[PDB]
C-alpha cells in the first residue's frame, strides 16, 4: 500500500517507455527509501537499473512496502496518456492493481492488473572500469544513429585526450571524435586507452529517452560491459549495464 | 560474438 | 447563385473534415439566413447539423438561394489545400459546380461538380435531457483517447456534482472525473442523476476538429442520445445527435 | 585533393536531397572557380545544373582540380545527418573516397567510397525563351501540390500582366494565377503570350527543396522546356530544365 | 446494441 | 507525350 506523487508524467512515461523497449516485464520495489526496479532482457544481455528516491517525489507516502510485477508495454501505453502539465498519482491498496492518476485539467484515472514477475536477484558487480566518459546525451544520440548507417556494432575508444566512437561496414565508416575542448565532452577519466563492442540495437533503445542537453556518464573497459547512466529529476538514475559484442 | 552479462554475475 | 466569403480557411476545411469522416454526401442549403447542412451518416446512428449563419462571412451574397450536394471526400480534399492565412471564397453561378477559392499570396480556385443528394427532413425532436455539461474540448478529446485504451464504449454518469466518464474491459478500467471545482469543468445541471453509453468510434469522428480550449456543450439522458454541440466564429454552430449503446 | 568548407549543413544536405530524387548518380567538377554538377535523369527528361562558387564557402581550398563521382541517394543519407548548427566539411585526398564532416558539439566523420559516373557534356542551349516568371517558392510548391489533386500535368500561362497554372482531370479543375498586384509575383516577363505543359511528378521533385520565401526564376516558352532556378547563399545557383509534355 | 436514431425520429 | 530534352542538344 502507498500513494506516491510526482510532477510532470511525461518524464516518468519516457523512463518507463525506454525500459519497455528492452523488457516486456519488471517487478517494481516501493521501499521506505524510494521506489527500485533491476531487470535483465530475456537474452541477458541488458540489465536495467531505475533508483527514484523517495525526494524526487511531491509526496511519497508508503504505508506498507511492498514489490508489485508490471507489464511494460501496458504500463507504458497508459504512461503515454499524461500530459506534460499533469501531476502523476501512483497508487495501490490490498487488491492486486495498480491505480494511476493524472491530475490536471480533469483526473483521469486507470486501473492496471498487476502480474507475477519473477526477480532475478545479484547486486551490480563491482567492475574495473578503466575509462569514465560524460558527454551530452546530443552526442551520443547522434552518433548511435550515425553509426547505424553503417554497422550493426559500434566501437567505443578512450584514449585520455579523446573519445571516438566508430563504427565501419562496406567501404563506408563514420567517426565520432571528442576532445577535452569540445562542448559535448564534459569529462574523460582514462586510466589506460580503453577499447570495447557494443549493438546498435541496444543502445538506441537505451538513449531513445535521454535529452539532448542531458549529462550522460559512460563506464567501460577492454572488451568489458558499457554501464551508461543519466539522472531524473536530479536525486534519481537510470542505468544500463550492456555486454560487450567481442571478436 | 554478442556476450552476455553472466560472466559478469 | 452566390457568393460567400469565410476568412480563415483551415477552420472551415476542420468542420468539413470532421463531417466527411461521418458521413460521405450532404446537401447544403445556402439561404439568406445563412448556410445549413443536416445529414444522418448510412447507419442512421448520428445525425450532423452544420448552422453558418450570414453574420460570421465577410462577405454573404446569395443572389439566388439553392441546395447543393456535395461529395464530403472530395470537399475535405479541396479545403485541405487552404492555409492558415488565406481568405475562402464559395462561389456558385448556374452550372453545376462549385468555384472554391484561397486569396493569399495567389488567387487558387478550384472547381467541384456538385452531385444529387438525397435529403432526408424532419427537425431535431425536442428530447427530455437531464443533464447539460459544459467542458473544455481537451477533457473530451483526452478522455476519449483514453477509454479507446479499454473499451469501445464509454458511459456517461452526470450527478450534481460530477461528471465522469468511464471505460472498462478485461481487468482495465479506466475513469475521467470532472467536479464544480476543475478547470475543465465550466457548467454542470443535473435533473437527476443520468447514466447512458456510446460508441467511441464515434465519438472520436465527433470531437477531432474540436480545439482543446472550446467550450463544448453536452446534452444527455438515462438511455437517451447525446447531443453535442460547439461554436463556429461564435455565432455558427455544429451539433451532433449521437444514439445510444444500450444493455 | 580539396578542403571545402560549408556553414549551415542541412542547406547543402537540403540541395543533394533534391538532386537524388531525380538522378541516381552524379559527377562532382571541384575547380578553383567552385563546385559545379551537370546531369540528366535517365529518362533524360530533366536536366540539373548544381553552381556553387567558392565565394559561398567559408574555406575552400582546392589542391588539385578534380572530378569525383558519387551515389546520390548514399550522400543524401549521410548529409541528413547534418544538424543546422552543424559545420560541413568536404574533404578528398589521393585516395578514392570523400570525407564528409560535421563540427558542431562533435566532430562526426563519414567517409564515401566515390564512384565512375559518366558525365554526358554539352552546355546549355541558348533557347529563345517568350516568358520569364519570378514568383515565391510558397507559390509554385502549393500551386503544383494543388494541381496533383486533379491532373498528372500542369499547363503555364504567361500573359503581359497575369500568370497562370492549370490543372484539368475529370469534371476537377484549379488555375492557380497570380498578376502583377499579388504579394507572390515579384516580376512577370513577357514576350508574346507564352503556353506549355509539364509533369507534375517532375516539377514536385525539383521545387522539394525550395523554401516558401525563395524567389523562384521561371523561363519557358511555347511547348519549349522549362527553366527553374533558386539562389543558394546568394551567389549559388541551382537550374532546372524540364522538357515539355506536348499535346 | 448501437441504438440508432429512428425512434427519436 | 513527355518529350525528351535531346531536340533541345
Amino acid at each position: 500500500p502507498f500513494e506516491v506523487v510526482f510532477d510532470g508524467a511525461k518524464e516518468f512515461a519516457d523512463l518507463i517507455a525506454t525500459a519497455s523497449n528492452l523488457i516486456d516485464e519488471a517487478a517494481f520495489k516501493f521501499t521506505e527509501e524510494g521506489i527500485s526496479m533491476r531487470a535483465m532482457d530475456p537474452s541477458r544481455v541488458v540489465l536495467i537499473d531505475l533508483n527514484l528516491p523517495e525526494s524526487i517525489f511531491s509526496k511519497y507516502e508508503v504505508e506498507e512496502p511492498e514489490t508489485i510485477g508490471i507489464n511494460m508495454d501496458q504500463f507504458k501505453k497508459i504512461l503515454k496518456r499524461g500530459k506534460a502539465k499533469d501531476t502523476l498519482i501512483l497508487r495501490k491498496g490490498d487488491e492486486n492493481f495498480l491505480e494511476i492518476t493524472f491530475e490536471g485539467t480533469a483526473k483521469r484515472t486507470f486501473r492496471l492488473p498487476l502480474i507475477d514477475v519473477e526477480e532475478l536477484e545479484l547486486e551490480l558487480p563491482e567492475l574495473p572500469f578503466t575509462a569514465k566518459v560524460v558527454l551530452l546525451g546530443e552526442v551520443l544520440k547522434e552518433g548511435i544513429k550515425d553509426a547505424s548507417l553503417v554497422s550493426d556494432a559500434i566501437k567505443f575508444i578512450a584514449k585520455e585526450n579523446e573519445f571516438t566512437m566508430k563504427a565501419e561496414g562496406e567501404t563506408n565508416e563514420v567517426e565520432i571524435r571528442l576532445t577535452l575542448e569540445d562542448e559535448g565532452l564534459l569529462d574523460l577519466e582514462v586510466e589506460e586507452e580503453t577499447k570495447s563492442a557494443y549493438g546498435i540495437r541496444y543502445l538506441s533503445d537505451m538513449v531513445k529517452g535521454i535529452g539532448k542537453a542531458d549529462e550522460v556518464i559512460l563506464r567501460f573497459g577492454n572488451e568489458m560491459p558499457l554501464q551508461m547512466e543519466y539522472m531524473i529529476r536530479d536525486e534519481g538514475r537510470l542505468t544500463f549495464l550492456l555486454a560487450p559484442r567481442v571478436e | 560474438k554478442q556476450r552476455t552479462l553472466e560472466s559478469w554475475f
